[PDB]
């Protein structure tokens, strides 16, 4: 019904069409972030769970996140 | 009729019991409020919250999210235990 709002969506679809994605497998964003499991370093090394309490996460797991 | 009936049956037991539970500590309760949804979500108050609203939904969401967690589930847990249990509930085969 709303042509004016739907025109805004066509602009959004265009802005999304011309967006820059980082590479998966040719940048450090995902090729080097191919950790086998989530929070392996914090699981292997003691030091909603971090929103619940302070310091837990290992620096490497935060870097990977 | 049975749902609400089941709730009423597991009442008083979840009643004063879960009462203390909340006014106490700690996890699990999040699971116990789910056995009792909007008030539990409001007391808990982001990604888990959106998945919780799929409960009462018999939708084929089950399997997906299930297996998803599951592996990554233990991956995180292996090395939170109050998140895998919520996923077991939305799998529909707890």
């Amino acid at each position: 019904r709303d042509t004016l709002v739907r025109q805004s969506q066509l602009v959004v679809d265009w802005l999304e069409s011309i967006a820059k994605d980082e590479v998966g497998d040719f940048s450090d964003n995902i090729e080097y972030y191919a950790k086998s499991v989530y929070w392996e370093n914090t699981l292997h090394t003691l030091k909603d769970a971090p929103i619940r309490q302070k310091l837990p996460l290992d620096d490497l797991d935060r870097e990977d996140d | 009729a049975f749902s609400h009936w089941l709730a009423h049956t597991a009442e008083e037991r979840i009643e004063e019991e879960v009462s203390l539970y909340g006014p106490e500590r700690h996890v699990e309760a999040v699971f116990s409020f789910l056995t009792g949804i909007s008030d539990a979500c409001r007391l808990a108050q982001h990604r888990l919250s959106l998945l919780l609203s799929q409960m009462v939904g018999s939708q084929e969401m089950r399997e997906l999210i299930s297996l998803q967690l599951v592996d990554w589930n233990k991956l995180q847990v292996d090395h939170q235990e109050e998140r895998l249990r919520v996923f077991c509930l939305l799998s529909g085969t707890p």
